[PDB]
Order: C-alpha cells, then structure tokens, then sequence
C-alpha cells in the first residue's frame, strides 16, 4: 500500500480541523495495514496452533488464555479507559438520584 | 483421523487423566473468578478509581451482594471496603486455584507423590483421609463409577457442609430458617450436607447399578451425566427467572436498577474536532469519558436476570445436545462393536426394537407437527388480523385465546403471548427432540438404511454419496447440528420471552392500526416491547446507541454470513477453487521468486465443513442474542390506547 | 423444468413459444393500462394506483397516452386514451397468439423456404427466406428495421409527435427512429450480401445461440438500466419524472383510514372508512422511487441474463466435449479456452485480481467503521475521508465522495467474484485441472456430489456453478440497490446515534446528505415500510422464503431422506390404524441438484423480494447535510 500517499496527494480534499494533512494517510495506512496484518496474523497463528496443540498442551492452553484475558482487562484498566468516571468536581454519582439533581442543573 | 479436537478426547483419557483435567480446570476458573472480582473493584483500596463494570462481574454482582461482600452504596469508605473484600477473596481464590492447578498436573501426570512425606497414593485404592476415611468407607471406590456415586456425595456434603461453615465465620450469616432472608442458604446448606451425607453412605454400602456406563464410561457417563445436568441447569435457569423475580430478592436485584453504571464501550462524551485541552459535549464528565447509564431506564435488574438465565438456559440446552451426541457416539461405538445387541438394561433394550424406534420417533413427529401448525398457524392469523390483509380486523385474532383459568398461575398476565411462548417452546422442544431421537436410535442403521443397504460407520463420515440422489448429513454429528439449528428458535423465544416481546404475533407495536390496538383490546396492564419482527427495531436503537454493541453486531453478522461459505453444498466448488488459487500461487513462480511454493490452499472436510458452520452459526446467533438481552429491559407498566376511540 | 428444452424444440417450435409470449405480453401490458386508469370515462371511482402502473406512467406520460394534469376532465381524456390503447393492446396480443398457436403447432399453407411480404418480398431477399441463421441476420434486421419504422410511423400518425430531431424531446424519438430504421435497414442488406462466419452457432446451435444472444442481452439490459438511470435523472426527463414528486399517490395495501371499534369513528376526516390514505410524493420522491424500480429491474435482469447465458453455454460446452465436437471448432471464442492452460490462467487472474481489490474495499469498509464507533481508540480523522474519485473520473460522479469509490469497487470486485464462476461454467464444463489430476471427469450439467471423497466434492457441477454465481452476484446487485436508494455503502453505521456518525457529512462537506450506512439502513427504511400492511408482509414472505430456501440448501437431503421414510412409516400406519388398509403418500424429498435448483430459487426470490421493499418505500435523502456532533 506504498502507493496510498500518492493517491492523497492526487484527490482533492480538506483535512480534517487541526490534524495535519500529511499524516492523515499515514493514519489511513497505518489501519489498512493493521487490518490486513491483524487478518494474516489471526490465520497463520491458528493454523500453526491447530497443528501445535497436544496433549502436552494441556499446561497450556487454559493458562494461556487465562493470561490473555489478564492482560486485556488489565489494558482495560491500564491504556483504554482508566477510572471511575470522576465528575470534573470531584464525585462518583452512582444514586440516579443524583443525576436527576444534575439534570436539573 | 486424530483431528485437534480430538486430542482431548475421553477415549484417550483414564480415569485419573480426567481427574485431573477438571481439577486444572477448576483451578483456571477460579483464576478467572479472581479476575473478574479484581473486575468489579470500583474503588481501588489504594485510594483510586477502579474497573468499568464488566458485564461479567454486572452478572456475579447480585450474588456477591447476598454475600457479605459488595455492598450496593454510593458511599465511598462502604465502596472502598466493598473493592476490599472483593480484592482479599479474589487472591483467596487465586490461591486456591494456584493449588488446584497443581493437583491437577499432579493427576495429569500420574505422579502423585507427597513431598512431606515420600510416598506414592495409588489412584485405585487409598484412604480419603487420615481417619475419616477409615471412619467412612475404611477403603476406596474399587474403579467403578457406580461406587463411587457413594463418596461423590458423601465429599458434596463435605463441601455444603464447609459452605455453611465460610457463610458461619467469614461472611457472617447466622443459620435461621428464615427463608425470606438471605441468611437461611447457610441453614439449607447444613441441611443439604446431612441430606446428601445419608445419601452418600447409602449408595457407598448400595452402589445403583446402571451397567451401560461402567465399561466405556468415558462416553456413557459422560453422556448421561451431561444430558442431566443440562437438564439441571435448564431447571437452574427458570428457578433463577422465578426467583430473581420474587420480592425476596428483591433487596439484592431492584436495587441494581437503582444505581448507574458505567459500562466499557458504553459511549463516552464526544468532543469536537478541535478540543484545546491545555468543545465538548457533556463538558461536566471529562474528554472521552463514559456518560452514565441509569438503571432504571436500561432495567439493569431484568438485565442481569435475563443474563443469567439465558446463559444457564443455553448452557444447559448445549449440554443436553451434547450429551445426546455422545450418548449416540457410545452408541455407535458398541454398535460397530457388537455389544449394542450385549446391553442388557431397559435404556437400551426398549430401542434395541427398530418399530418402537418408528413409533417413538413417528409419536414426536406427529406431536411436533400439530402443536407446530398451531401456533404457527395463530401467530401468523393474528399478524394477518393487525395488518388487516385479506380485510380481517384483530377481533378476527387469537386475542380470546388466554391460557386455562387452572393454568393460568404461572403467567404474570394472561395473554395470547403466553400460550404462544408455552406453546412454541413445547413445539420447539419436540423439533430438537425429532434430531435428538434420531441421534439416540439411528446411530448404525435408520429404518430407510436397513430397508436400503447402507450403515453408518463412523461418528464423523459426511456422507454416503450422490446415490438415491441424497444421503447428506446423515451422521450423529450432522443430525447433532441439525438438532442445534433447530433449538436455536426455542433459545430465541426464551430469550425474547424473558426480554419482554409479543411473540404471538410478528409486527405489534408498528404504525398500523389493529398492531396498535392489540394492548386495547387484549386489557393488559404489561406492554410488551414489540413484536417479533419489530423487536430488532424497537430493541437496536441502544444497539446502535452503544458502539460497544454495534461492534459485536458486526463480528457476530461476520461470524453468521462466513458459516454460510461452509454450510452450503459447496465443497467441491471450493476445493477446485482452491486448486485453482494454488495453481496461480504456484504462477507466483516466474514472478522473481526462485522459491518453491509448496502451500497447498486448504479446504475443509464435509465432517468439518459442518462442524465449523454450526459453530460460527451458532457463536454469532448467540453473540447477537447478546446485544439482544444487553439492549435493556424497555418494558413499560403502561397500556397502549386504540389509535381511534 | 426442463420441459421446454431446445433440444426439444424446432425452430418453428421457438417462433411459436416466442409469439405466444409476445402476445401474452401485449395481454399483461393491457392489464396493466386497465389497472391504471385513474377515473373511468363512466366517471366511477377507478383503480387507485400500481407499482406496475406506476413504473408505466412516466411512459405514457411522454407518449401522452396518460397525463399528470390535475383536471378530472384531463384525467377522463386519458383514461378514455388508455382504454383505446389498451383495446389495441389486447387484439394484437390475441392476433400474436393466433400466429404462436399456429406456429408452435405446424399447421400453415414452408418454414424450409418461404416468401415474406411477397410483392416487395421479391425485391429484398430475392424471393426466397433465410435458410439458415447466418442467412436469418439479415432478415432479422430487416424485421426490426420494419419495427423500428412502424414506431416512428405510428408516433407521427398517432401520437401525433413532430420529426424535429432536438435531442430534449419525443421527436428525438421520431427522428432517431426513422434513422434506427435506416441504419437496421443498411446492416440487414449487408448481412444478407454476407452472412456472418461464427460456425458454432450454425451447427446445431439452438442452445448455443440462445446462450450468446442471451448473454449479450443480459448485458444490453445492464447497460440499458445505467443509461436509464443517467437519464431520467436528467433535466430533460424531469417534465415526465419529477413530477412524480409534485403529485400523490395512493397505493394499494397502504394504511387504511384506521376505523373505531365503537364506529357505525375514524382517522382522518372526510376520508371514508378503511380507505387508502393519501401520500405526498415529494415525501416519498416518487421520481427516484420509479426510476429505482425500472433501473434495477433491467440491471437484475440483465445479471441473470448473463448467468443464465453463461450456464447454456456451459451447458453447449458439455454436448460438444461429450460427443468430440470440441475439439474441432475454428472459431475463435473456443480456441481461446481449449488450450486449458489459458483457462487456468484466466480463472486465477481473475480470482486474484478480485481478491485484491475486494480485499482493499473491505479493509477500506472496515476500518471506516472502526473510525466511525471509535472502536480501538482511532477518531474520525483517522478513516478514509481524504480517499474520493480522482478528478479524472469525477466527471462519471455526482457529488464526489468515498461513497463513489466504495461504490465502484464493491460493483467491480462483485462483478469479478460472479466471474469467477462464471468462468469456472465457461472453462471447466467437462475438464478441470484439479479433475484431471484426480482422474475423474465429469458427464452432466447437473452432477451435485459425486460422493464424499478428498473431503467432498459438493457442487461442481454446471447448473451448481450457476447457483454459486447468482449467489455471489446478490452482494453486487444489493451494492447497486444500496446506491440508487442513497445508502452509504463506504461505511456500515453512517448518520446512527453514536460518536463521529454524522461527523461525515461536517468531515467531507457533502452537499448530499446519504440516507444511513450498511447496517443503519434496515432501520432507516423499516422505519417507512412498517408503517405500510404491504411493504410488511412482502417483508415477511420474503424472509420465510429465504429461511425455507435453507432446508435444501445445506447438506441435509439425506437426514431429510431418513426423516421421510420415518413420516411415511408414520403416515401409514396412523392412516391404517384410523382408517382401513390406506396406503399411500410417500414424502417427496427433491434430489440434491433439484434441492440446489429450489434452494437458489427461494433465497434469490426472497432476498430480491425484500430489495424490491428497499427500492419501493421510498428515496428519503434529503440534501441539507447532517451537522458536526461537536
Ligand atoms: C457441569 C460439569 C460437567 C462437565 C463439564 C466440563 C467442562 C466445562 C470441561 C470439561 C472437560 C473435560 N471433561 Mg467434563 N463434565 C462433566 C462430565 C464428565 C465426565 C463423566 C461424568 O463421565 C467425564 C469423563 C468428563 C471428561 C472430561 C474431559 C473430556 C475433559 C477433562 C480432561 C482433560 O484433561 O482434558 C484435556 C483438556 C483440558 C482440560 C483443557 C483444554 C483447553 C480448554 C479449557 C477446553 C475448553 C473447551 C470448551 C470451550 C468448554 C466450554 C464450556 C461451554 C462454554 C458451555 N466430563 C460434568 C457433568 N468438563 C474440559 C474439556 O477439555 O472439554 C473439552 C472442559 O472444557
Ligand atoms: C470451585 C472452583 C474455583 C472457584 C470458582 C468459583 C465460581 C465459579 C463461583 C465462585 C463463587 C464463590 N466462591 Mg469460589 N472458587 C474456588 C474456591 C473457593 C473456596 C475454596 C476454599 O475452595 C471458597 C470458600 C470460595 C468462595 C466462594 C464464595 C465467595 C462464592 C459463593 C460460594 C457459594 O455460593 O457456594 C455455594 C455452595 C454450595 C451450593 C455447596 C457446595 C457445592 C456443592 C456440593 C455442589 C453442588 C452445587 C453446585 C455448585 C450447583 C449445582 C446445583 C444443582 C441443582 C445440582 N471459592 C475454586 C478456586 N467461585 C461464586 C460467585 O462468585 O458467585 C457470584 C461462583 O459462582
Ligand atoms: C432420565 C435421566 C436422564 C437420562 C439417563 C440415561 C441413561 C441412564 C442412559 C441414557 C442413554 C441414552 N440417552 Mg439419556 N437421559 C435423559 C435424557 C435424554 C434425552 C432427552 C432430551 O430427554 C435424550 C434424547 C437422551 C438420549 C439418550 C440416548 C443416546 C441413549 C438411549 C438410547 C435408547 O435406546 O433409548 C431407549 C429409550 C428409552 C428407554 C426411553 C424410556 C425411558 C425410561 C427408561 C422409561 C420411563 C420414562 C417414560 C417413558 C417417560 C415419562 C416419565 C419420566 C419420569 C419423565 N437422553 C435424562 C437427562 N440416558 C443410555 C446410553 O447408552 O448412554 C450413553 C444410558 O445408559
Ligand atoms: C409485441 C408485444 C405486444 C406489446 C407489448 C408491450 C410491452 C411489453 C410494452 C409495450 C409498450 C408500448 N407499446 Mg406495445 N405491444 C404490442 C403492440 C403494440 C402496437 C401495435 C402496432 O399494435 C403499438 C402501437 C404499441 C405501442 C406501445 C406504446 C404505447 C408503448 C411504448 C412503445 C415504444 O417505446 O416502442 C418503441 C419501439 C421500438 C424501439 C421498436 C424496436 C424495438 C427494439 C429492437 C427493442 C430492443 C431494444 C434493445 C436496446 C436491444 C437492441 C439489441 C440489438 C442491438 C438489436 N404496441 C404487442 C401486442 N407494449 C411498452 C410499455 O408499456 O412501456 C411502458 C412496453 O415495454
Ligand atoms: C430476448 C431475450 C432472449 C429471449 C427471451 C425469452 C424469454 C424471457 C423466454 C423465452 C422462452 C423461450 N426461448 Mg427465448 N429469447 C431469446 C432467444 C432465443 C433463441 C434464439 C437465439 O434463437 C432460442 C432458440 C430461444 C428459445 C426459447 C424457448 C426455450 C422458449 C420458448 C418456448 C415456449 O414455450 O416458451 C413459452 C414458455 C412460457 C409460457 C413459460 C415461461 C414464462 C412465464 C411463466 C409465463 C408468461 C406470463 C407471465 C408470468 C404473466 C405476467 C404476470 C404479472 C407479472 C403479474 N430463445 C433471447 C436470448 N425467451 C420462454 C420460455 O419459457 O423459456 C423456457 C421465456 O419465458
Ligand atoms: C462480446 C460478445 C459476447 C460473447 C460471445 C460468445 C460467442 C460468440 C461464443 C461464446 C461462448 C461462450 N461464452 Mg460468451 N460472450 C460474451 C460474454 C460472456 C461472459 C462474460 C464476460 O460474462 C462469459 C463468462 C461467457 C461465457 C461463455 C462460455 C460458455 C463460452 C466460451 C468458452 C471459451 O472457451 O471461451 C474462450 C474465449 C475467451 C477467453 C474470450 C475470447 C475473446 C475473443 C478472442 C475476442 C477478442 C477479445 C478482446 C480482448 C476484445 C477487444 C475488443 C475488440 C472490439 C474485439 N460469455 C459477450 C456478451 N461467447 C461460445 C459458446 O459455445 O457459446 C455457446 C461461443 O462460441
Ligand atoms: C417454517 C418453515 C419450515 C417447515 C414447515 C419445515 C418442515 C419440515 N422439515 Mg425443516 N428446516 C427449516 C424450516 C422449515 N422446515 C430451515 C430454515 C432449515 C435449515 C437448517 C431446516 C432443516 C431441516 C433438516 C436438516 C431436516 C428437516 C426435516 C423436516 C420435517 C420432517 C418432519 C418434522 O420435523 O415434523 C415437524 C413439522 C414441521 C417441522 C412443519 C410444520 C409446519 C410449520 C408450522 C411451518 C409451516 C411453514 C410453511 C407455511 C409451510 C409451506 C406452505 C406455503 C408457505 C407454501 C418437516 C415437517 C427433516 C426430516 O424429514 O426429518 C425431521 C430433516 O432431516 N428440516
Ligand atoms: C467476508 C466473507 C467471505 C470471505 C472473506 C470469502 C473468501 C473466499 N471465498 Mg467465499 N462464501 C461466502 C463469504 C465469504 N468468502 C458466503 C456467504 C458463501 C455462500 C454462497 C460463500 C461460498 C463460496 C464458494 C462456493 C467458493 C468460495 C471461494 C472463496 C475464495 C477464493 C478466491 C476469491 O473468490 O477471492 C475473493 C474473496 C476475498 C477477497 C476474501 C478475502 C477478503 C474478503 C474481501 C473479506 C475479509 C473477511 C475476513 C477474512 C473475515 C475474518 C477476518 C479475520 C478474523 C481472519 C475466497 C478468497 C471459492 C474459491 O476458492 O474460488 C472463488 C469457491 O469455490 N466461497
Ligand atoms: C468502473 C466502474 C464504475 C461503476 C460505478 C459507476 C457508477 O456508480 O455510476 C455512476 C452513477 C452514480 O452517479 C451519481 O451517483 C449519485 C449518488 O448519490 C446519484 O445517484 C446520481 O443520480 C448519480 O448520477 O451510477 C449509475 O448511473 C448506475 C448506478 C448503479 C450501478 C450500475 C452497475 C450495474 C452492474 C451490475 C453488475 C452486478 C454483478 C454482480
Ligand atoms: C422451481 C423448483 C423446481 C424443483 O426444485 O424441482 C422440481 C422438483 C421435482 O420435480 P420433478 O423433476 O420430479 O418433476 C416430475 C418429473 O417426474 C418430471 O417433471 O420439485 C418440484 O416439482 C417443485 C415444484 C415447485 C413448483
Ligand atoms: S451434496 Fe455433499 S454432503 Fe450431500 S451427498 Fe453430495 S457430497 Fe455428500
Ligand atoms: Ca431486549
Ligand atoms: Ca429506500
């Protein structure tokens, strides 16, 4: 997808706010790529662990997997949503009465 | 052909082997419940925020409630001790399961020595404790499943007995025969415990005998083992949509509705374009934060409840099929064997006889098909009727038809809805049932095979051929899948049952007149969320709402139309298709390469061409189902009014 | 449903069919005039409207057969015009089926060697017929010529429409008549001073000619339905089109006028009980709705004409390898496939090239739905916003956009797709490279399994072949459905209530708002049809179709076949417990290629069924674009 640069370079078309025009198809390229090696990376690893698994596996495979799901809750709290969701004064309004007095404000 | 799921198969496990398998098993999930109650921190004890309500632990939450654990307060010293309780047993539960995994390794390896002391337990005979064993049994179970039914309840009363202990001291709920309360599980436990205790010595000094199981129990048992606990947990199923409907817990599941959550991937506010953090919507939350989603609106409560049951449901209705498809690999494994005709107990010998097959089967077809014309035939007359085709208002419906006044306890309103969900459930049980017997008596020869020469040979075969111009998917596996397919329409009318819809007729609640006067003229003080087509309209507008959800949708619609690739009659059409990719692979030769290509494309077996489309069938069926039941409750306490007076 | 097999049939037999049909036709569009009528010239109230008459209308109105004058007068003219053309309509329909009846039955007095209009019949052709096709070109084109100036004759005596030859009028249509006349009536007198050299379709050629005319048909009728839609979304076609908008319809099975049940109440005042409500036309936009309609009629029927060419071809194909006759043909449209390495060539160019860019277009797809929930953290800003049409190709688009290109490759890489197994009919009819590596050939059009072997071999046969390509070719033409009705195809939820969902239209400043993306645009248009009794049950039986399309479909005929024997053992012996000694009634379970045959049959049927409710519940894009979420 080297060619994904030139193409933007050729249409005509007007960034987005704020966000520079040169790295808008390197976004664009960057998920593309992703993608596609997400794609081949899911196929080729499966069908190397088809043929991998084992009885000498079973240590594996459910501790494995327990650790995948570890780390992706951990990344949870950790890089893709950290908090409670604080009020910018400083709360957790969890009564929904609470937010029926901030609805009135 | 040792495929990757067959590794694990029970015929190359032992006894001890399986042992320890679920031993190890056990250990990871307690290794998961630690995670998911690391989950449900909402408050870190460091003085912190915590996790975004996982649906897993927005499931175990009301449990932990009736607990001693998890209090439902907005109060932050009671939440921060509430994130402290459910953090020390979490990392009780990760030790637990730390030596339950190495029980398990010690069973899977058959190396069971104690490193205290340096001695070798035989798996076949031992003692189950110092003295207690010797005060119970004085010997062990002599490897048979029969004997050992005896010490499998006698160490369930064990652990009742320590359920109600940990509730005594730990979790500090005093035994009453209070029933209402919570703190009567701890009195019903002990009592469960003394149940279960004469029961255990009883079958310990009188081993039933059910002689099927005992040689291969690696199938028969497991089999029937895995059809009674589907049942059990259909059964676990409705007695928790009873239950969790009941005031009594009302205290640990109304009050979800009371309180907000905030939900991974629920929407955050959005900020424009150009946010100068050094506008945005909702600008009180902070940037790309999650706004709230009240309770009451979304009917948390109904949720977590529908959830639960519907998990416990399909869980149960999957181990059921599962067990009747092993139950037929059995079958078929002793039918090859010889030993079919070698059983010698009623629940082989009553369908040793091929006609009481045929009128069993004939029986279920014929039950199946009335009761399914029926209330086809009534779902279908009353959408005519509210759509008012053919010139024929809904007092032409099924709008009389309540259930019998003597039936009538168990509905909360009586409708026309009710006898439909009633009756395609029954219907629908009947039409899995129709696949299931059909798995149970026609594993070797169905009655067209033993008129026309051809038997079944294996648990897994595709097919038999082109010749009488059929003879697909006529294995156990095939008839399996069929089976599921087929209970996929009662799962969905439970789940749609239990999410609040009118399933007695297809489009009620749309801008149609008589759709609209249903509620009119039905006098019901539930209005139910929509019909059965409207429902995916009235129900995705959160769907969409929630970007969480979309996603899911998209994955599980990916899942469903890529089944269909492998579902169809197309095998050979993809294997010359894939003859032909690796031949213009190959033409990647004399595109500079100079490297053999040796990647033959491949291309699934019939045997696990239907395999992989019942799986992906299912899993985005049911992922969708998901967002089905995460939508929300939406049912409003209120009737509709006829659109004219 | 191989009945009327060409091999069966004559030539004289195919004229007769073909006259027959024709006059069946005239019969039909009588019907439909009839069933357009707005007011009777009795004066009583008259058919109130039909997606067949409104598809017609914009017709009739050009030809002013019909009018879309608001006078009861005018509409009484009209209806009275209707009425004669109608009447001319049925007589020359009964008059053709005469000629079908008394040519499919060979009772006349020739059809070796006959005379044509004989006084000038003797002038061209001299005197005599065509013996052969080759010889049958030239008349051919001589009887369209004739057609063509009929037209022109009946448009200037009749109709009564000027020869000017401006090109923004019905005299267009005069004058380019009378030319098209001219120019058929030059090419026929060429081909009959030479008829053609394609020796295959001289041979016997019944089905081989039926398959190559077939298959450029299908494609004329692609290239008619994009010529339409260019068209009547031109200023010139507007008086006959636009004005759709400007008028109300009411259309059969719409919300009636909802009665009380106290009632001797109603709805609407003055608008008697259970009667058709009135719609607006510019709520619908009856124009694009209409011109939807026609546009992929003829796209869908030029695909499956093209399909079903290729399967008669195939079908040619597999006679002439079975009996030797393959590898002797000079002409070129085999010699290019019988090397059998050119094939293989072909068929993977193919396959990868469509790999290629369908792979691109999905990705693309994707991640602009990614972009669009934000899911993985990644902003509008990050999507395929700056990708559009190059300023080259912007010309061929409206309002230039990521829609346009999604559009044009999602069309291209499905019509490859359907190419692939339309080439997979066109090459391996009786040869395949994997079939002649497994040593097994193939000897019928129609061979659904040949067993269970090398994992199975499932639907390789021809007629199976044509199944997968009309399969395949669904997602193209739901990608030409989803575009003449305004879908965002370069998305899959555009304009939902989410983040960064109406941000698009802020994002590329379009000045046409486009109705939803792929999957919020069931909702948006559900949201329409529900409101019509008819738009929901044809929603219904189209998906009741489609699922009882999946109990032939799988490969389940077998466990059906067992399940038969059980419910005729069943049957007989309730049948003879209740009943004395009845025996009969054997389930019937269709074979695997006649359960592909009804499978493909009710899954197309239904799934354009439910297009047919896309394309008829109305245009709904509105211009005003959707402004930032901000
Ligand atoms: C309600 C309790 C159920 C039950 C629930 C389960 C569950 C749940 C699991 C097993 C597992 C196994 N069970 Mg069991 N099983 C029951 C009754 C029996 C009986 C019997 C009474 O005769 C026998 C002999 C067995 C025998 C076995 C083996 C096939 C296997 C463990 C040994 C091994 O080391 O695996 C070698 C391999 C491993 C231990 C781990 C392999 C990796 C992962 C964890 C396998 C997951 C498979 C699948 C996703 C489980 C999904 C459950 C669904 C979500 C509903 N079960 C009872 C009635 N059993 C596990 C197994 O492997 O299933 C195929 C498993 O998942
Ligand atoms: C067992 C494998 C895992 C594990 C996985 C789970 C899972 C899975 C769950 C819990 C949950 C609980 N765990 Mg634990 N947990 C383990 C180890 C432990 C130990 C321990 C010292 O071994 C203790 C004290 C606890 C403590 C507890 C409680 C905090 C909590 C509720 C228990 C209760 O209601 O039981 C009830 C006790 C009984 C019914 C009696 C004992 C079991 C009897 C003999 C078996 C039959 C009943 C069976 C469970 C249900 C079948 C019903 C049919 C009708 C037959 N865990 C190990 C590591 N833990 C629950 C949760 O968090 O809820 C939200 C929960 O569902
Ligand atoms: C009732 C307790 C258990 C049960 C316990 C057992 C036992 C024990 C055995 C099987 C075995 C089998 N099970 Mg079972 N099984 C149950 C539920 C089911 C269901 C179901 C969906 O209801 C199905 C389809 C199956 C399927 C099967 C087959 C694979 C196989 C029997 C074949 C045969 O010839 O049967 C012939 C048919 C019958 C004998 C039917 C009649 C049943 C009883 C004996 C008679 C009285 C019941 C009466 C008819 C119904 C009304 C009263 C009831 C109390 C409700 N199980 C429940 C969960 N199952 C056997 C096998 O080999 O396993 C591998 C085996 O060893
Ligand atoms: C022969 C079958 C039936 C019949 C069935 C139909 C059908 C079906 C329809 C009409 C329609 C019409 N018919 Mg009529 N009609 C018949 C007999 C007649 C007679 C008569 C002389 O008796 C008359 C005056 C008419 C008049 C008319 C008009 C009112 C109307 C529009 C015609 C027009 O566009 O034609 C223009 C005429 C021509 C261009 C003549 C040449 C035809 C060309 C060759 C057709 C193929 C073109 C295509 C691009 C492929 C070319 C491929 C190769 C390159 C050559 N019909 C008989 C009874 N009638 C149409 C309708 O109602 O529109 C809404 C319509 O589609
Ligand atoms: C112009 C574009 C096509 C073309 C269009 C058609 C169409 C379209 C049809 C035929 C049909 C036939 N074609 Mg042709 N035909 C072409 C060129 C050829 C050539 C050639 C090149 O010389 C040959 C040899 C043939 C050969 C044949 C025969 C196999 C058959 C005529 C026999 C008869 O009984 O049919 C008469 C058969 C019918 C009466 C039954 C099928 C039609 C329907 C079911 C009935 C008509 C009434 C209708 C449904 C009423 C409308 C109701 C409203 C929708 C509410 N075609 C080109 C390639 N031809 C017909 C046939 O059935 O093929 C199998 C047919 O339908
Ligand atoms: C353009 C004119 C016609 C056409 C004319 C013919 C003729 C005539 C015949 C067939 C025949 C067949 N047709 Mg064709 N066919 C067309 C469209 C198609 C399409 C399609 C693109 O979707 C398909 C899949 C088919 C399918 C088939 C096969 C069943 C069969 C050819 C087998 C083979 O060996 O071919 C090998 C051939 C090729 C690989 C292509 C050959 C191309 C020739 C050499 C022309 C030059 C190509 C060049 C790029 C064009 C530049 C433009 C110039 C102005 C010429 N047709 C169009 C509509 N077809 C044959 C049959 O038996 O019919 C029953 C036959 O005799
Ligand atoms: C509503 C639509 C459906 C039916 C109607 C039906 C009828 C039927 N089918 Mg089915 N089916 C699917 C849908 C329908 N299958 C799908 C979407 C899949 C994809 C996986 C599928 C798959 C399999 C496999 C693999 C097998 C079968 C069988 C089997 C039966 C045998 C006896 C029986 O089940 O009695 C129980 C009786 C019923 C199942 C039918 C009662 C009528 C009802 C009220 C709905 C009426 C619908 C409609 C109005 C009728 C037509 C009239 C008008 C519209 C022109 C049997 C009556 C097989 C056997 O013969 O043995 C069981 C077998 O092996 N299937
Ligand atoms: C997203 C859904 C689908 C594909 C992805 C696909 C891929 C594919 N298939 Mg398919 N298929 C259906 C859906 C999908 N079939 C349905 C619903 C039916 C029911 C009728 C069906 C049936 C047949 C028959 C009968 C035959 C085939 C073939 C054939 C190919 C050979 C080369 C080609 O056509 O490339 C053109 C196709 C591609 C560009 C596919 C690769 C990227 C893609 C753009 C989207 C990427 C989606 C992603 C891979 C999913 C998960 C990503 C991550 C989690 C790993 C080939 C690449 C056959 C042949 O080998 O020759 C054509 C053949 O005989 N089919
Ligand atoms: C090179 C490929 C370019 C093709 C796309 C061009 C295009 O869309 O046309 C350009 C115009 C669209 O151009 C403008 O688009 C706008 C979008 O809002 C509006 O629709 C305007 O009216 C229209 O003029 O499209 C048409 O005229 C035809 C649309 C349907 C496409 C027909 C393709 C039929 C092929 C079917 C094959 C299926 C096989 C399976
Ligand atoms: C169209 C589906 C055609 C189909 O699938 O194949 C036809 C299939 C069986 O047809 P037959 O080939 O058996 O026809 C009777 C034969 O003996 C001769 O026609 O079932 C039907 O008849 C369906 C009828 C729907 C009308
Ligand atoms: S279609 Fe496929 S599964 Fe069915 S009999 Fe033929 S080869 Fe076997
Ligand atoms: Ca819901
Ligand atoms: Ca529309």
């Amino acid at each position: 997808g080297a060619l994904f640069f030139s193409v933007s370079f050729l249409t005509g078309y007007i960034p987005a706010p704020n966000h520079s025009a040169i790295l808008t198809p390197l976004r664009s390229f960057m998920g593309w790529f992703l993608l596609i090696f997400c794609a081949s990376i899911i196929i080729m690893g499966l069908g190397k662990m088809s043929s991998a698994i084992s009885d000498k596996w079973f240590l594996s495979f459910p501790l494995s997997i327990f650790v995948i799901v570890m780390v992706m809750f951990l990344s949870l709290r950790v890089y893709w949503e950290k908090g409670r969701t604080t009020t910018v004064d400083g709360k957790y309004i969890r009564t929904t009465a609470e937010l029926k007095e901030f609805l009135n404000k | 052909s040792t495929k990757w799921y067959q590794i694990f198969d029970t015929e190359k496990l032992d006894d001890e082997q399986v042992v320890g398998g679920h031993l190890a098993l056990l250990g990871v999930l307690g290794f998961i419940m630690g995670i998911y109650y690391i989950s449900g921190i909402q408050v870190f004890p460091w003085g912190a925020p915590g996790f975004h309500d996982n649906w897993f632990y927005l499931t175990i939450k009301p449990r932990m409630v009736s607990l001693g654990i998890d209090t439902y307060s907005t109060k932050t010293a009671d939440l921060e001790a509430a994130g402290a309780r459910l953090l020390g047993w979490a990392a009780f539960h990760f030790l637990v399961g730390s030596v339950l995994i190495f029980g398990g390794w010690r069973h899977w390896t058959h190396n069971l020595t104690n490193p205290f002391t340096g001695r070798c337990g035989n798996f076949r005979d031992f003692r189950f404790l110092g003295k207690f064993g010797d005060v119970v049994f004085n010997g062990t179970s002599a490897k048979s499943y029969k004997e050992a039914l005896g010490p499998h309840a006698v160490y369930m009363s064990l652990l009742f007995l320590g359920w109600g202990i940990v509730m005594w001291a730990i979790l500090g709920f005093a035994p009453i025969p209070d029933f209402q309360t919570i703190n009567s599980e701890t009195f019903m436990s002990f009592v469960f415990a003394v149940i279960f205790f004469a029961l255990g010595i009883y079958w310990w000094n009188n081993p039933p005998n059910a002689a099927i199981h005992l040689n291969d129990d690696m199938k028969a048992a497991f089999s029937v083992h895995l059809t009674a606990i589907g049942y059990i947990n259909i059964a676990l199923g409705c007695i928790a949509f009873v239950a969790f409907q009941q005031p009594s817990f009302a205290p640990y599941y109304k009050e979800l509705d009371k309180l907000v959550f905030y939900l991974y991937g629920e929407p955050f506010n959005r900020v424009s374009f150009n946010f100068v953090e050094q506008a945005k919507e909702f600008a009180d939350f902070p940037a790309y934060a999650i706004l709230p989603k009240s309770g009451e609106a979304f009917g948390m409560a109904r949720v977590v409840t529908n959830l639960i049951v519907f998990n416990h449901i399909i869980c149960g209705v999957l181990y059921v099929f599962a067990g009747v498809y092993h139950g037929g690999q059995y079958l078929l494994k002793i039918q090859l064997n010889g030993m079919y005709n070698q059983i010698k107990s009623i629940w082989i010998t009553k369908g040793r006889d091929q006609e009481v097959q045929v009128k069993i089967l004939g029986t279920v077809m014929a039950l199946c098909f009335a009761t399914m014309l029926s209330v086809y035939a009534v779902i279908v007359w009353n959408t005519i009727c509210e759509l008012n085709i053919f010139g024929t208002n809904i007092t032409m419906s099924f709008y009389w038809l309540k259930p019998l006044p003597i039936f009538q306890w168990m509905f909360a309103d009586p409708s026309i809805n009710d006898w439909v969900m009633a009756h395609v459930i029954t219907a629908g049980s009947l039409f899995s049932l129709i696949a299931l017997v059909r798995i149970a008596f026609f594993a070797h020869t169905s009655p067209l095979w033993d008129d026309l020469g051809l038997k079944k040979n294996s648990y897994s075969f595709p097919c038999l051929g082109p010749v009488y111009g059929g003879t697909c998917g006529v294995s156990i596996q095939d008839q399996l899948w069929f089976a599921m397919l087929w209970g996929i329409k009662g799962l969905s009318a439970v789940c749609w049952y239990i999410d609040g819809a009118w399933i007695a007729s297809m489009m009620y609640g749309v801008p149609a007149a008589d759709a609209k006067a249903w509620d009119s003229i039905a006098h019901l003080h539930h209005h139910y969320t929509s019909g059965i087509f409207y429902y995916f309209w009235t129900e995705t507008v959160t769907i969409f709402s929630s970007s969480h959800l979309s996603t899911i949708l998209m994955i599980g619609h990916l899942v469903w139309f890529i089944s269909f690739a492998v579902w169809f009659e197309d095998r050979g059409s993809r294997l010359e298709g894939a003859d032909i990719q690796t031949r213009t692979i190959r033409w990647l030769g004399k595109k500079f390469l100079n490297r053999d290509v040796n990647f033959r494309f491949p291309v699934l077996t019939i045997s696990d061409s239907k395999l992989a489309g019942t799986f992906l069938y299912f899993g985005g069926t049911f992922m969708l189902v998901f967002l089905f039941l995460a939508n929300g409750f939406y049912q409003t306490n209120s009737p509709l009014p006829p659109p004219v007076s």
